[PDB]
RNA sequence: UUUUU
RNA sequence: UUUUU
RNA sequence: UUUUU
RNA sequence: UUUUU
RNA sequence: UUUUU
């Protein structure tokens, strides 16, 4: 004999003597947990950020994937706060092809990190392999002097806790 | 020899306290002032 | 059997239902780390410093 | 919260089954760093003590 | 891993031997490896752990008789012992059969 | 980020 | 919630 | 009783 | 896993 | 029950 977890005879809200409020259709309601927090931006704001940026660089082309990627590595190796000025840079070959810095920040509807919690597993795998070859560590860690080479995985400004992490 | 090795490894490590943190770089002994002066 | 570290089926950004933003060509992107910081000057400023000094 | 103490057993059973499948934990707990995965049952803002709970 | 093919039997098998010769705990990082011929064809390590609904060993108690017979024959040919034992310095070569992180007691074992 | 004579 | 250069 | 983002 | 001058 | 690198 078999049955289901919730049952109608469980104690529940009783506004009316008859009608129940929580309709028992929860047995299939399994949203991915992390999509529901407040510490992440919305699906909307992430979209408009991606659209508004493209105009002010005036690319209208799929080089954007490179530029986005060229931002996140720099976003590791230095802090993320509204009080940044100057420029930023990615490199190719041996030169130092730079870019401006303002429009990414000021056209960020909530604050910056409030957007950048999306990038969690990407940079994770990135420093994983670079740690596999050679002994890598960011600046956010070396500025705070960790001794265990192993926990470079958990050194960012932006890193979103989940129920998956270990207790260390 | 399997015994003697482990005795060495244990004899040569004692008192070393791991303390995975080193020191933080951020100092704030006194907050930033942000005020003026006139005559 | 062999494969590569990143896979397309990893969870990733989803602006469009179809198009992905981080193009999977990162398997060969290995810049020397120290060249990327902010605490160092640019390649440009180091050059002009070396040129402007020579005149004076 | 003075209203929302009614919801005690509902959310309880909810995180029970989601913990059954996969290792679930709320944010109210992860912000305070529990080590025992087992006591996710008792992590809420709203949770109404009774004479039924265990002494742990 | 995006295989969708019956090479999975090899990969699973390539995991358990490595699962013997080093510890099993959530605080592992880096990579793991099986070999073929003489090279060191490696793999990543994260997704096995993090997509493990309860903890790892809580899954891996299924493998009891498999690894048992494995070290039995390798002990038959040559004098084999894992790392989980050599790290704890057993003298009796005979009890390699009962050296794992994962090993599920039953009512069948002897009293030794 | 600056501030180490 | 913000505040980690 | 309130005060747990 | 690290930590053996 | 967890905690065995």
């Amino acid at each position: 004999p078999r049955l289901q977890k919730i049952t109608k005879k469980m104690n529940l809200p009783t506004v009316g003597g008859k009608i129940i409020l929580s309709l028992d259709h929860l047995l299939e309601y399994k949203p991915n947990q992390v999509d529901l927090f407040n510490t992440r931006a919305t699906k909307t704001q992430f979209e408009s950020w991606y659209s508004a940026v493209k105009v002010e660089y005036d690319l209208n082309d799929e080089q954007m994937g490179v530029i986005m990627n060229g931002f996140m590595v720099w976003c590791i190796d230095n802090g993320t706060s509204p009080d940044v000025n100057g420029v930023w840079v990615m490199m190719d070959g041996e030169e130092q092809v730079e870019y401006p810095l303002k429009p990414i920040v000021e056209n960020a509807k909530p604050t910056l990190r409030q957007i950048m919690h999306h990038f969690s597993d990407a940079a994770e795998a990135y420093i994983e392999m670079r740690n596999s070859e050679s002994p890598y560590m960011p600046r956010y860690g070396l500025l705070r002097n960790l001794r265990d080479r192993e926990l470079a995985r958990y050194a960012f400004d932006f890193y979103e806790v989940t129920s998956k992490t270990p207790n260390r | 020899a399997r015994e003697a090795i482990a005795q060495m490894k244990a004899a040569a490590l004692a008192g070393i306290n791991s303390r995975l943190f080193g020191l933080d770089g951020n100092i704030s002994t006194n907050s930033e002032n942000t005020e003026r002066h006139t005559a």
